[PDB]
């Protein structure tokens, strides 16, 4: 059939598009990730509890 | 006050 | 006491609100929950009008008992991404054609229509969402089975049978193979019809299976079975 | 669409009795609650009555228990006040009030046409508006005071306080409903706050159509009390 | 035959795929974060159970507001709780009541739910006549209906099990854009904080990050090794977790385009059904089938407590957008608020 | 005397015994699994009287064990009276569970509707009520009776010299206490039975011996426990009554173990009813 060829034309093509992405290092996404949890950490209820006075669930 | 001697879950006596 | 006005109003209403909840319980908990299967389209329509997108669901009464019956017909995605949610179903109603065993799915050449039935009554009946759910086993075209069996025996479907080339020893020999698939007998009870009859018989035979597995539910919560 | 009308009013002799009846058309009568608030000549809002969803809860007023009896009929969607020694006291213009409750609800939110009654022959809080016509030309800013005898802040941060709208003849219309939030279909130029016993009311950009009488209600606790109506002229 | 030449190219441009994105892996990050501070241990209470439903709960959603809920069962309702005293606020029922998803609008004035019946439905929650009605249909779905999200009040974007994701007009009801490429069964949905891309998650072990719109896929994140049934971005919108029926976590970086981490113990040998992180980043919730939720460490890769207290399996989970409260549904007709 | 060493012992041990049962029992039913069922609730109310029951027992171990009973009056009409209100709501709840296994397997769907949790918590409260009523004899003319050699009885004063009064408590309480619950039972278990043997043949069923079979053994084991442990006691009473004894230890030791078999058979209950059901060996292998 020749439906084939077209998937396998779609297939590459999304391949192709896929392929040419900028990346960037491991390591700086894990010092981005490490200083987003760490510029938040004060703001979390749950990582750090609140006192009873604040906390809306007794 | 009857004399008994077999009675409901007891007994007693006379 | 310590509520605004406002407050008592809201918890007057979910009290409401709680109320009409339990009334819809106990009223859909009276309901029998069937599951309708059968490969291909064998006799499902055929008894959904005899007794009568995504799923489909039919709603009759019969002898002030209300049926709720389910299609998972059309329903072309991975099985064992719903079939959970009818875990708490009452029976499972299962169709089969007996005039399947000459013929071929046409989307495999070699595959039997009737190995086809037998092995999703396989997958169906020994799902672990079904441990203690009972089949109700419908077979349907038994004059059609009739009628072929004199021309074509049953060998070319089942090529160990060693018996008489006629009606009822060919229906009981598929009645026990299909029973045979059965591996938890301790827990489940399967029940069988040939139901090519076109009185209102089957919606009976269907009436009789509910109360007996009711009956057997209730002994078995209450302790004596 | 919505409505509200009542009927059963006319003049009765003292001592009498009478039962006004508010048919409702357009809306779900079983999920709402239903007041009863009179008017009398004299320009004043006072509460009657009020039955919640389902007849379970029931509230009046101190100067008419025992007199007058509320109920509802769910099937046929009307609401009855069965009215019981009447005095010419009661002479006023009574109006058929909608109210539903729970989290980030309107309540008082639609108000009927009302009919007219004619008669021949306390630890309440306390609402003034110190003001009671104020002069004013259209394309200023308007600033509406009433106060209170006792603090609204609820212990949950709620502040019940409602301001309402009466167009002459013609019903009145819910403005704010708590103190802050606008009405559904009342225009951005009208802004409320305030805090604890003091409450502004602020109407910024005025145009002829807002011109009225302005009245203050509480809910925190029944009896609903109202104020003796700031109005706007010209 | 250019079938042979087309899967010859095909299998190249993936080994310079993989060669591109080994090549950018020089350090773990379980060798950058060992020298931080440990997690300690998390004790979280259950101060509410939402009670009410008769039968299994699929899924919930938290509000925008982080103060009301909505809840789907197989009972065919939908109830809205107000999680701060325990009320009902409405109780919508169903006219399927095989529902297997549920959606609360951030603006808080739609509820969408939909399932087996193919068709989203979308609820008007605040209407003039007092009651709950049915806005829009959303037909067009073969196949069961299992995640819908909330992009505004107008558009919503849908995935179901005929291996397809879509994006709908309310307004007209019609489809705008649709999303293929998926071989299995569309399992999970979960929308950026910018509203600009959003990930699926299928039954071929596989994550695709979408353009909304665009529709176009950009990356596709694969590793798993089973059906995945969960999934959840992190909070800045970087990196997001999986949740799949061997066990596991994982943890995959859209700048990267690689897998960071992966969450495994040999006791778990059941399957997940929810993801959630914590508002800063650092928890990431997961619901098992062993009836209780395990709280990761999603920088250490250690398990940091668990949340026990149901008799069936753990469907849906939840986060407060303020991150204080903590919502799990299971099987037991039962919602539990946590702290 | 070895009587009182050999016979306390058996109190205290069936007293242990049950408690320990019904203890466990009620562990189990409360809040780990269960309270979803009306089988549980009718369980949990027999449990409750089984153990209230077995409290009860021990009181009456020191008076068979010395003659004289040193516990004073009003302990004397307490343990009388909580005798009487645990006895008959064991008997009376007995028969309520009759009538409800009745009502669930051979009218699955109209008497489908009358069974509800509300309906089983108002039958439970009325039972006991009705148990704490049919005690008001005891209640009202209980209490100790002394004689020559300085020594008491922890039985029931009665007024007058005339006889009548044994005779009606004796045969009142065997009525209501044995004939009208052992009929209903026998009648609902009996046409269960047929019911069960109907719906079977009706659909063509396999395993029909299997079923039939337990739940004819269920039945017969009921009901032998209940005649064993219950019927002594009201021959020996009737005797009593009609007939004149003369005290022998011999009739000692027989008095006493005809009494202990009341206990019995309220300890028997919780193995019966909740350790050999199937749904109930679930929830236990789940606790252990």
């Amino acid at each position: 059939n020749t439906a084939s060829i077209a998937q396998a034309r779609k297939l590459v093509e999304q391949l192709k598009m896929e392929a040419n992405i900028d990346r960037i290092k491991v390591s700086k996404a894990a010092a981005d990730l490490m200083a987003y949890c760490e510029a938040h950490a004060k703001e979390d209820p749950l990582l750090t509890p609140v006192p009873a006075s604040e906390n809306p669930f007794r | 006050a009857g004399c008994k001697n077999f009675f409901w879950k007891t007994f007693t006596s006379c | 006491c310590t509520l605004s006005a406002e407050d008592k109003a809201a918890v007057e209403r979910s009290k409401m609100i709680d109320r009409n909840l339990r009334e819809d319980g106990e009223k859909a908990a009276r309901e029998v929950k069937l599951l309708l299967l059968g490969a291909g389209e064998s006799g499902k329509n055929t008894i959904v009008k005899q007794m009568k997108t995504g799923i489909v669901e039919t709603h009759f009464t019969f002898k002030d008992l209300h049926f709720k019956m389910f299609d998972v017909g059309a329903q072309r995605s991975e099985r064992k991404k719903w079939i959970h949610c009818f875990e708490g179903v009452t029976a499972i109603i299962f169709c089969v054609a007996l005039s399947d065993y000459d013929l071929v799915l046409a989307e495999d050449e070699e595959m039997n229509r009737m190995h086809a039935s037998m092995k999703l009554f396989d997958s169906i009946c020994n799902n672990k969402w079904f441990t203690d759910t009972s089949i109700i086993l419908f077979l349907n075209k038994k004059d059609l089975f009739e009628e072929k069996i004199k021309k074509s025996p049953l060998t070319i479907c089942y090529p160990e049978y060693a018996g008489s080339n006629t009606y009822e020893e060919a229906a009981a020999y598929i009645q026990c193979q299909f029973e045979d698939l059965n591996k938890r007998k301790d827990t489940k009870e399967i029940y069988t019809h040939f139901t090519c009859s076109t009185d209102t018989k089957n919606v009976q035979f269907v009436f009789d299976a509910v109360t007996d597995v009711i009956i057997k539910n209730n002994l078995k919560d209450c302790g004596l079975f | 669409d919505v409505q509200l009308v009542e009927s059963g009013g006319g003049l009765v002799q003292p001592g009498g009795s009478r039962k006004l009846s508010c048919s409702a058309s357009g809306f779900a009568f079983s999920s709402f609650g239903m007041h009863w608030v009179r008017q009398a000549p004299e320009k004043g809002l006072e509460w009657v009555a009020y039955i919640s969803s389902g007849s379970g809860t029931i509230y009046y007023a101190d100067t008419v228990k025992g007199r007058f009896t509320i109920s509802r009929d769910d099937p046929k969607n009307t609401l009855f006040l069965q009215m019981t020694s009447l005095r010419s006291e009661d002479t006023a213009m009574y109006y058929c009030v909608r109210s539903i409750y729970y989290y980030g609800s309107s309540p008082f939110d639609f108000w009927g046409q009302g009919t007219t009654l004619t008669v021949s022959s306390g630890s309440d809080i306390v609402m003034t508006q110190a003001t009671s016509s104020v002069p004013v030309t259209p394309g200023e800013s308007v600033s509406i005071s009433c106060r209170s005898s006792k603090s609204l802040l609820h212990s949950n941060g709620n502040t019940y306080l409602y301001w309402f709208l009466q167009r002459p003849g013609q019903s009145p219309q819910l403005l704010i409903y708590r103190m802050s939030n606008l009405a559904s279909g009342v225009p951005d130029r009208f802004s409320g706050s305030g805090s604890g016993t003091a409450f502004t009311l602020t109407i910024s950009r005025l145009e002829a159509e807002d011109v009225g009488v302005y009245y203050c209600m509480q809910h925190l606790e029944y009896p609903l009390t109202f104020g003796a109506g700031t109005k706007l002229e010209l | 035959s250019e079938l042979d030449q087309l899967r010859q190219e095909a299998e190249q441009l993936k080994n310079q795929i993989r060669d591109a994105r080994k090549a950018c892996a020089d350090a773990t990050l379980s060798q950058i974060t060992n020298n931080i501070d440990p997690v300690g241990r998390i004790q979280m209470r259950t101060r509410r159970t939402l009670r009410g439903h008769l039968a299994k709960i699929y899924a919930m959603h938290w509000g925008t507001d982080s103060r009301l809920l909505v809840s789907a069962s197989q009972d065919g309702k939908l109830i809205i709780w107000d999680s701060y005293t325990t009320n009902k606020v409405h109780a919508i029922p169903l006219r399927s009541s095989w529902v297997m998803t549920c959606a609360y609008a951030p603006s808080g004035n739609y509820v969408a739910c939909g399932g087996l019946d193919n068709i989203c439905s979308i609820y008007n929650l605040k209407t003039r006549e007092g009651n709950v009605r049915v806005s829009r249909e959303l037909a067009g779905h073969t196949g069961y209906l299992s995640c819908c999200r909330f992009l505004d009040d107008n558009q919503i974007v849908t995935s179901s099990g005929d291996t397809t994701c879509a994006l709908w007009d309310i307004e007209t009801g019609q489809q705008t854009t649709t999303f293929t490429g998926h071989t299995g069964d569309v399992m999970s949905l979960s929308l950026a904080p910018d509203t600009r891309l959003f990930v699926s998650g299928a039954c071929d072990a596989s994550a695709k990050l979408w353009d909304v719109r665009e529709g176009m896929c950009r990356q596709t994140f694969t590793g798993h090794e089973s059906d995945i049934n969960a999934i959840c971005f992190f909070p800045n919108g970087n990196a997001f977790a999986t949740g799949s029926d061997d066990a596991t976590c994982r943890l995959f970086d859209l700048r990267a385009d690689q897998e960071l981490m992966t969450y495994s113990h040999d006791n778990i040998i059941c399957g997940i059904t929810s993801v959630s992180f914590s508002k800063s980043g650092r928890l990431l919730l997961a619901g098992y089938d062993d009836f209780n939720c395990n709280v990761w460490d999603a920088l250490k890769a250690d398990r940091a407590g668990v949340l026990a207290g149901h008799d069936n399996r753990v469907s849906c989970l939840g986060v407060t957008d303020d991150g204080m409260a903590v919502a799990t549904g299971s099987w037991d007709s039962f919602l539990k608020i946590w702290n | 005397l070895t009587s009182n060493a050999v016979l306390t012992f058996i109190y205290f041990v069936v007293c242990i015994i049950g408690l320990c049962g019904n203890t466990l029992v009620i562990y189990v039913i409360l809040r780990y699994a269960k309270m979803k069922t009306i089988t549980n609730i009718y369980i949990l109310n027999l449990a409750i009287a089984d153990e209230l029951f077995m409290l009860g027992l021990p009181f009456l171990a020191m008076q068979v064990a010395l003659v004289h009973w040193p516990f004073g009056k009003a302990i004397c009409r307490v343990v009388m009276t909580v005798d009487g209100i645990n006895q008959f709501t064991s008997i009376f709840c007995l028969t309520v569970m009759s009538i409800d296994r009745y009502l669930a397997v051979v009218h699955p769907i109209k008497s489908a509707k009358w069974r509800r949790p509300r309906t089983a918590k108002m039958i439970t409260m009325a039972v006991w009520g009705v148990s704490l009523l049919v005690i008001l004899p005891i209640m009202i003319y209980a209490g100790l009776r002394s004689n020559q050699w300085g020594r008491s009885s922890c039985t029931i004063n009665w007024p007058g010299e005339s006889g009548a009064w044994y005779t009606g408590f004796i045969i009142y309480t065997f009525i209501l206490g044995f004939l009208v619950p052992l009929t209903i039972i026998c009648l609902c278990y009996l046409f269960i039975i047929i019911k069960v043997k109907s719906s079977g043949i009706r659909v063509g069923s396999s395993k029909r011996k299997k079923s039939e079979k337990k739940v004819t053994r269920m039945v017969s084991i009921v009901v032998a426990v209940f005649i064993f442990c219950w019927l002594p006691f009201y021959i020996f009473n009737v005797s009593s009554v009609s007939m004149a004894i003369s005290p022998t230890p011999a009739l000692k030791g027989m008095f006493d173990f005809v009494v202990v078999l009341t206990y019995a058979n309220s300890c028997a209950n919780p193995i019966l009813y909740a350790f050999l059901s199937d749904n109930f060996k679930k929830s236990f292998q789940n606790v252990l």
